[PDB]
């Protein structure tokens, strides 16, 4: 850096990794490091001509380079050389070069299997440059013999020579650096000397290597042994040199003139009297100090420890990751021009604005060039200096040398001039990032005008404090100050506030009215609230923008009052339209429920999180939509000053009061905890005696637990609503509930009625001491008190227990999250890298930094997340008789036409036969979409997010257009019908001008149409709307443009985006899947199972559908539930036993005299084995004797004789003897046989199967979807290629929790599909939504390669990307040593590689170039 | 006062709420390198090549410390001291940068080894500001 | 197509690449008596002629690596009887557009 | 090679300027006029090069044109002058 060089400025286009040629070592060296000394010699304290040098680099403030003669900022430093006494396996290639030996014969350097070998052939075939070595070495690792010949392809019986001598092969062994050979009484056993596998390599064929992973030019396997090893210069291990008496060598300065010792010593050793077994001493230890020097954490060895003990910094420790110069150095850097503080919220701020401390705005710069336009300011700044508030610190001259105006003696005389720059403070509205850490989203770092203010903290806008995830209780953020015009414009156009309001995560608004202004926004539009002239006045001078205008107030005559709603709608723009039915809202709204907003204006229904919150129909959602983002910010701000202002003036407050509950409802929640403890006492008294009967699939004490602890959580609950019904509309708690600014219906139920059941790992308080959960209590006590059943509230008070039991469950609360935090976090990291390179590209398509295809069009239908919005696509739903009342004309019946009072046309229209012929194309097009739709979404699902909110747009135009809803359209058929046609050929989403692009595009706009066809039909136009041509004209001019707007930005880092959309809500998932249908492991742990692509998951199932018509029957499902449900002999059986009974026609047993003379109506063992069976297992397993007989006798066939009692005798037994010296022992086999091996009925894994009535949306004969319930079976168990088989079932239906299943059986489609299911369903079960494309991008990645890639070290991060973008993430040097290995070419088209090379990445603003024309220039002058 | 914020009574700060002191005590000791070289506790001055800091030294007395009622202030020399190379070179110990107060208490005494030992105390009263945990 | 009940000995399974360039197909009996193609989760495969490939690869810009890939024996693939190299178009619904259609190369 | 670049007649990118496009146009165009580059609009009293910049994309007479790369390495050039800009 910094001084000018005539050198040729370019960008690094490629890195080509590769090994060190010893002779390159040598040529590239400035001197042959020869003494481990660093200087003093002569007695003079300055760098020797041994180690460190002048010829490397400077130690001092020199100026002098000996090389360069450039100094050490300017100078990047020289390498110097070792010339190696004898050669070293260089440490991170050991299991490389021996599996290089383990390929090649260790004597002639032949290839030990040549392209005459078959699968030798096939594997050589292989392209990739490493699964070609690695099946290159499967093959011949178990090859232990160089051939000389081998049969011939012709013939195998004559035999050609294929070269190469007839040595055996050695079983090559690693021990520590050394490898040992085992060749063939005895075999022989010596060590591999490095020099022997050097000759080797060397003599390995360039044909046989490039055969094995290796290159030519870049890697030949021989520079993988070392001889000339390089010298790092001081740069690389700077000399931290204090004082003038002192130094401060850097570690691998030691480690190195460790390796120069070891190398002389061994170089003396060798060449003077040789004890050659003291050589090989020295030889080892230089071995060791090289490896060492390189990877110090060796697997089972010791480490090389300092003087200190202290272990020695490894050049590999440096670069491993999250402080390695990769993670820390490179993908992260602490940076200048940035600034941090503590956080505290203001209500006088804009959206968009930042407080900034003055001593920060005093510190950081902005480099202003000065220009005709600002030298007249920029001189005043200087003037002012670096001590006033709007000033400068320093001014850059021509010269590039930096003027101090601090200490310059010209600070005050200075005359700048056009080109100088002057770095100026940072001034009110100047772009900044502002951002809260952890960076989880797009929005935890936003551009904000800045707003110099006094005191010590960064201020912010109380409605950016959740995009932040920021508190005020003593957060700190980080500043950035931008110095380019160039970035501010990107901070301005791409990141600022405004702009980041409706998020594309959730296609919602990620910011909305909160805290104080949500309460109080509540309590001002109530229809009890009215507000006096004086205050009025105030209200509407403290709204900015007001047009001057005192609204006439809603009464008049007794005294001039207006109301909440009235004047807040000042704040609410005009054009602002909004309609929402809450409970039973009726246009008459009776509760004050709902919202109606018209023309900015409120008409009825409260403003509460509904409306004025960051919901997906939201007054801010419609506002950033409707006027701009601009406009919606402004709004923000209006609506807090009016809002802030009134709540100023009336007050809001909470106090012990409003925990307090009634008298007489205290009484009924005594009563409930009351009647709900001897319901429990009541079922405990029920199984105590026996008498209680055990759930299918549930022990009697899972089956007594769970009645319990749904009986005591029955009762908080009603204990709570008991106190939230009986809580006054005045109680603060409820208000502050009520408008959603704060607090719960659960908050209420625990503070002022019933704390509730206390849990840990998902059951009551367990007897840590035997048999009891504290020593207050006696022994066996399961009541609700002992097993931490909290009576009390939080008004009342815990008791002792209560609050221990409370304090148990607490805490597993704090571990729960501190280990969620953890894990949440790398989930979050794993899938930020394992999508980075993913963008949108200029030909709307989805791929990474291979250009490989992700999606052939972002999320399926090519649209920006952001412009989504959910939308009702009506001609899915209802009877189909009410859909042709909506939507048919017949201009051929009298009364089914237009009337004429819907169109001028109406009377000449009548009998028009060419003109019904458009209008039933028209419908039977909508018909063909009502049947489409339905094959879409199944369930008969309406609502679903869609580009053009074309509600609002018909909304508008009748506003717009002052539409009168009692006179004919002056519309034709054709107008509407072809006008609609038109308009669908101009909502392009790809141009392309040939079939594939242009389906492409008819495919992409398929919903959208549906929905456009479904709103613009001929009737609805008419009848429902009353369009003019004008209106209907203008309608299709917005839908379109609204429309095109609406698409993906090619550059848009959509990878990204999608995984911080997946993983930020991740980390506000609370979970497991509570503390109790089917109980599946779900949120984080669930999320962690999935990315992994675990094959051992927690809760794998089936979920088995009844064949169509069967699904009422329950006898069918119980069939299948039968047929299904794994059975064993050992769950029927007593007890096993063996006996001597000699004669088989006799029996010694008594019961069994009855049992053998039956059947013996109608030569063997002496010894039986007698089984007792249980009469209510077979019972609840619904099974016969002779059932479970002929199974035993099938398994056994002529080798066992099966006797059994029947279903009426007392006891149920089977007896075996053996057929046909030593046979006691035998029965006992046949015994473990017969109970952990046979199988009686069931599939094998289906262990337990529940029987469930689940509710079904089916279309119903008249049309319309109605609840057709129907029986389902949920396993406890996988075997999907089993259980589909299976009669009774609807095996087009049936789905498994475990996709890796559905992968295997159904396809990498189908597998597709489930991972989404059960990606989504991790997501929707934390109530939160992220869209369809996000989720399906990350799904769709783990399946692009044909198959399930896992989002985890050896899954991703194992493709055919960047060498170093792949090295960025988890396993860092060992993928840059195989770069070198392998010869790697990084093509540099990965983020990552261009953040390490810190050049302008190809995301984004970069996925272009830009060009001056010089015939467009001379053209504008 | 809005998500974890508050007010406060500024008429009560001045009355003296929530209003403390603060200490912080700086310590050095004269170093003996090798037989009778040892470090000296003295305020220095620009002589030959001494690596002197950018603070303020004359708030040191001859002792190379400063007297118990004197206001220090950002970089300002507390403990001025010299080490010998072979004419001096600085070892003097600055008050932290992003600090500042009155020099409370200074002590002067010796280390087991018989060498010259110091702790300088410096106290400020902090009084509650707009960016300050309660 | 050889549909055979438990199993075709090795030795018989030597004789499978013995007569090219014809093909023979190993279908095990258990396997097929469900059709996995009708399942609800498994969309339209449609089978590529070499004129139709060239052409998605042509008007996409596409080397054959850049392509989705369908593992050779994936059930789907293994039903239409793709061959390496062979590129399938799959046409499946979608909730943002109505009909979105991806393609899957053999391997 | 130079069949690279895309010809006008038969070129299929958005004839719209995509919000980065936007973004990098009048950061170059106000880094350009910055540092005293020749101004192709008339100011009305404007002093901030981003304000000027944005004058200059007003009125179209910003003489920049975009390179837009294809996943192969091809392109499409469009001038500033011709892109629709919606945003
Ligand atoms: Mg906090
Ligand atoms: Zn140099
Ligand atoms: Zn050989």
């Amino acid at each position: 850096g910094q001084q000018y060089s005539s050198a040729p400025l370019r960008t690094v286009k490629e890195v080509q990794f590769g090994l060190f040629s010893p002779e390159e070592v040598r040529a590239i060296s400035v001197a042959k490091i020869r003494f481990p000394e660093t200087m003093d010699e002569t007695q003079t304290r300055a760098k020797i001509g041994g180690l460190n040098d002048p010829r490397l680099g400077s130690i001092d403030r020199n100026l002098k380079c000996q090389t360069c003669q450039e100094g050490m900022n300017e100078c990047p430093g020289h390498f110097g050389h070792i010339d190696l006494a004898k050669p070293v396996f260089h440490v991170g290639f050991i299991a490389k070069i021996k599996k290089v030996c383990e390929c090649v014969c260790m004597h002639c350097g032949k290839l030990l299997l040549d392209e005459h070998n078959e699968l030798m052939r096939q594997a050589l075939a292989i392209k990739d440059s490493k699964k070609r070595f690695a099946a290159i070495w499967t093959l011949c690792k178990t090859k232990m013999v160089c051939e000389t010949d081998v049969p011939s392809e012709d013939d195998p019986t004559q035999l050609v020579s294929r070269g190469g001598c007839g040595n055996t092969q050695p079983t090559i062994r690693k021990d520590g650096l050394k490898l040992v050979g085992s060749w063939k009484d005895e075999p022989e056993l010596r060590v591999l000397s490095t020099e022997e596998i050097l000759n080797i390599f060397k003599h390995i064929s360039v044909k046989d290597f490039t055969s094995l992973g290796f290159n030519e030019v870049f890697s030949r396997p021989e520079w993988m042994i070392l001889t000339c090893l390089p010298v790092p210069p001081p740069p690389v291990r700077p000399s931290i040199s204090f004082n003038e008496s002192q130094r401060g060598e850097d570690d691998l300065t030691f480690k190195l003139a460790d390796i120069l010792k070891a190398n002389i010593s061994l170089e003396t050793l060798e060449h003077n009297g040789a004890p050659h077994h003291a050589i090989e001493e020295a030889e080892s230890l230089l071995q060791f100090h090289v490896a060492t020097y390189m990877d110090n954490d060796i697997a089972g060895q010791p480490q090389a420890l300092q003087k200190s003990g202290r272990p020695v910094k490894s050049i590999r420790a440096r670069l491993k990751g999250k402080e390695g110069r990769i993670r820390g150095n490179l993908m992260g850097k602490r940076v200048d021009f940035s600034a941090r503080t503590v956080i505290s919220g203001d209500p006088n701020l804009e959206l968009d604005q930042v407080g900034v401390p003055k001593s920060i705005a005093k510190t950081l710069t902005y480099p202003e060039v000065v220009t005709p336009y600002n030298i007249d300011r920029l001189t005043q700044l200087v003037r002012n200096g670096p001590n006033e508030h709007p000033g400068a610190k320093y001014v850059i001259r021509d010269s590039g040398d930096r003027i101090d105006l601090r200490y310059s003696k010209r600070a005050g005389d200075i005359q700048l001039q056009y080109g100088w720059k002057v770095e100026r403070h940072i001034m009110d509205n100047d772009p900044v990032l502002f951002n809260r850490q952890p960076s989880l989203h797009k929005m935890s770092m936003m551009a904000h005008r800045v707003k110099v203010i006094p005191y010590s903290t960064f201020r912010l806008n109380l409605s950016v404090t959740s995009p932040y995830n920021a508190d005020f209780d003593g957060d700190e953020m980080n500043l950035h100050v931008p110095q380019s015009e160039e970035t501010r414009a990107e901070l301005s156009q791409l990141c600022a506030v405004p702009l980041q309001i409706v998020s594309p995560q959730s296609n919602k608004p990620c910011m909305g009215i909160v805290q104080d202004t949500l309460c109080g926004i509540r309590k001002l539009t109530l229809r009890d609230t009215f507000i006096e002239l004086d205050q009025v006045l105030n209200m509407l001078y403290w709204v900015p923008d007001w047009d001057g205008v005192i609204p006439t107030p809603a009464i008049i005559k007794p005294k001039p009052l207006w109301s909440g709603k009235q004047i807040l709608s000042v704040a609410i723009p005009n054009g602002i339209h909004l309609q929402r039915f809450d409970e039973g809202t009726t246009l008459l709204s009776p509760k004050d429920n709902g919202m109606l907003i018209i023309d900015g204006q409120i008409i009825f229904g409260v403003v509460e999180k509904k409306t004025v919150g960051s919901s997906n129909g939201g007054l801010i959602h419609v506002v950033t939509r409707e006027k701009g983002p601009q406009v919606c910010a402004k709004l923000f701000g209006n609506i807090q000053k009016v809002v802030n202002f009134w709540l100023l003036h009336n007050g809001f407050s909470t106090g012990i009061g409003d925990t307090i509950a009634d008298g007489p409802t205290m009484r009924e929640i005594t009563e409930t905890i009351a009647e709900a403890k001897k319901k429990v006492l009541d079922v405990t008294k029920e199984a105590q005696a026996n008498l209680l009967t055990a759930k299918h699939g549930m022990t009697l004490r899972e089956s007594f637990e769970d009645n319990v602890v749904r009986f005591l959580n029955e009762a908080r609950d009603k204990a709570g609503r008991l106190a939230e019904v009986n809580l006054k509309d005045l109680n603060n708690v409820k208000q502050m509930v009520m408008a959603g600014s704060k607090g719960s219906f659960i908050n209420i139920a625990q503070m002022s009625a019933c704390v509730g059941q206390q849990s840990v790992e998902g059951k009551r308080i367990a007897f840590g001491f035997v048999d009891r959960t504290l020593p207050h209590f006696s022994k066996d006590d399961y009541s609700p008190e002992s097993k931490g059943f909290v009576e009390n509230s939080y008004l009342r008070g815990l008791t002792p227990q209560e609050f221990f039991f409370h304090a148990m469950g607490g805490r597993e609360g704090l571990i729960d999250t501190a280990v969620k935090t953890a894990e949440t976090g790398y989930i979050q990291r794993r899938l930020v890298k394992a999508l980075e390179d993913i963008m949108v590209h200029y030909d709307n398509t989805t791929r990474n930094s291979l250009g490989n295809v992700i999606q052939f069009i972002y999320g399926e239908d090519g649209m920006d997340a952001a412009h989504i919005e959910k939308q009702s696509l009506d001609t899915i739903g209802g009877s189909d008789a009410a859909f042709e009342k909506r939507y048919r004309v017949d201009l051929l019946n009298t009364d089914h036409t237009l009337d004429p009072s819907l169109l001028e046309s109406g009377s000449e229209i009548l009998g028009d036969l060419k003109l019904q012929v458009l209008l039933d194309e028209e419908y039977k097009q909508l018909v063909k979409d009502r049947k489409f739709l339905r094959e879409v979404f199944v369930d008969g699902e309406a609502n679903w997010p869609l580009p053009v909110n074309i509600r609002r747009i018909i909304q508008n135009a009748q506003q717009t257009f002052h539409i009168d809803h009692t006179k004919p359209s002056d519309l034709t058929i054709k107008d509407i019908v072809l006008g609609v046609k038109d308009l669908q050929e101009n909502l392009l989403v790809l141009r392309g001008k040939n079939e594939i692009i242009q389906n492409a595009q008819r495919d992409a706009v398929t919903l959208f149409c549906c929905l456009l066809r479904s709103r613009l039909a001929t009737r609805r136009v008419l009848q429902e709307y009353r369009l003019t041509k004008q209106a209907f004209d203008w309608v299709l001019s917005n839908i379109e443009a609204q429309f095109l707007r609406s698409v993906v930005h090619p550059g848009e880092m959509v990878g990204v985006l999608a995984a911080q959309s997946i993983g930020e809500p991740a980390t506000q998932m609370t979970l497991n899947t509570f503390h109790f249908s089917k109980k599946v492991t779900s949120g984080v742990p669930r999320l962690k199972e999935i990315l992994n692509v675990a094959k051992n998951m927690k809760t794998p199932s089936l979920t088995v559908y009844l064949e169509p018509g069967h699904a009422a029957d329950q006898e069918q499902a119980k069939l299948i539930r039968s047929a299904i449900e794994h059975t064993t002999l050992k769950s029927v059986t007593i007890a096993s036993e063996i006996y001597y009974d000699p004669d088989p026609r006799s029996t010694v047993i008594p019961e069994d005299e009855e049992i053998i003379q039956l059947h013996f109506s109608l030569q063997q063992s002496p010894w039986l084995l007698r089984l007792e069976l249980d009469r209510a297992a077979m019972n609840d397993k619904d099974l016969t004797m002779g059932q479970v007989g002929e199974r035993i006798k099938q398994t056994f066939k002529n080798d066992l004789f099966v006797i059994w009692s029947e279903d009426n005798d007392e006891k149920l037994i089977i007896r075996c003897r053996v057929v046909r010296a030593e046979e006691d022992h035998m029965l006992k086999k046949i015994e473990n046989t017969m109970l952990e091996n046979i199988t009686l009925r069931g599939v094998e894994n289906i262990e337990r199967v529940v029987m469930m009535k689940y509710d079904r949306k089916v279309p119903s004969p008249t049309g319309e979807y109605v609840k057709e319930p129907e029986w389902v079976l949920e396993t406890d168990g996988v075997n999907l290629s089993e259980v589909m088989t299976v009669p009774g079932i609807d095996p087009t239906r049936i789905y498994t929790n475990s996709f890796i299943d559905i992968m295997e059986v159904l396809g990498i489609e189908a597998g597709r599909a489930a991972l989404y299911k059960e990606v989504y369903n991790v997501i929707a079960s934390d109530g939160s939504y992220v869209n369809y494309r996000h989720m399906a991008l990350l799904v769709d990645v783990m399946t692009t390669q044909g198959g399930l890639t896992s989002v985890t070290r050896h899954g991703f991060n194992r493709s055919n990307t960047g060498a170093l973008m792949r090295c960025s993430f988890e396993e860092t040097v060992e993928i840059l040593f195989e770069a070198g290995a392998s010869a790697e070419l990084d093509d540099c088209r990965g983020v990552s590689e261009n953040v390490i090379l810190g050049q302008m990445a190809p995301i984004g603003t970069g996925a272009f170039d830009v060009m001056i024309d010089e015939e467009s220039l001379v053209k504008y002058m | 006062n809005q998500e974890d914020s508050m007010i406060m009574n500024q008429s009560s700060i001045d009355r003296g709420l929530f209003r403390s002191l603060f200490f912080r005590s700086y310590m050095d000791q004269e170093k003996k390198y090798g037989m009778s070289i040892t470090e000296t506790f003295e305020k220095p001055q620009r002589t030959n090549t001494l690596r002197m800091k950018h603070g303020t030294y004359d708030k040191l007395d001859d002792d190379g410390l400063i007297a118990p009622g004197v206001r220090v202030s950002g970089e300002d020399v507390i403990i001025g001291k010299t080490t010998p190379i072979s004419s001096k070179r600085d070892a003097s110990t600055p008050l932290r940068s992003t600090e500042n107060g009155i020099v409370d208490q200074v002590l002067v005494t010796t280390n087991q080894d018989g060498l010259k030992f110091v702790k300088v105390r410096v106290r400020t009263t902090k009084i509650p500001q707009i960016g300050d945990k309660f | 197509i050889f549909v055979y009940q438990n199993n075709i000995t090795p030795s018989a399974m030597k004789l499978v690449p013995s007569i090219p360039p014809a093909t023979i197909e190993t279908f095990n009996e258990a396997a097929l008596v469900v059709n996995i193609t009708h399942h609800e989760l498994v969309p339209k495969h449609i089978r590529l002629s070499s004129d139709e490939k060239r052409e998605l690869l042509k008007r996409y810009r596409l080397k054959e690596s850049q392509l989705p890939r369908i593992q050779r024996a994936d059930p789907v693939a293994l039903y239409l009887g793709l061959k390496r190299g062979e590129v399938v178009k799959i046409i499946r619904k979608s909730e943002t557009s109505g009909r979105y259609a991806s393609y899957r190369i053999c391997m | 090679l130079k069949e690279k670049a895309i010809p006008k007649d038969q070129r299929a990118t958005t004839p719209y300027m995509t919000k980065y496009e936007r973004a990098r146009i009048l950061g170059t165009r106000a880094l350009q006029i910055s540092m005293n580059a020749p101004v192709f609009v008339d100011l009305e009293g404007e002093t901030d090069p981003l304000r000027i910049a944005m004058k200059e994309l007003a009125e179209k007479k910003i003489p920049l044109v975009i390179r837009r790369y294809l996943p192969d390495g091809s392109f499409e050039d469009w001038s500033v002058e011709e892109l629709i800009v919606d945003l």
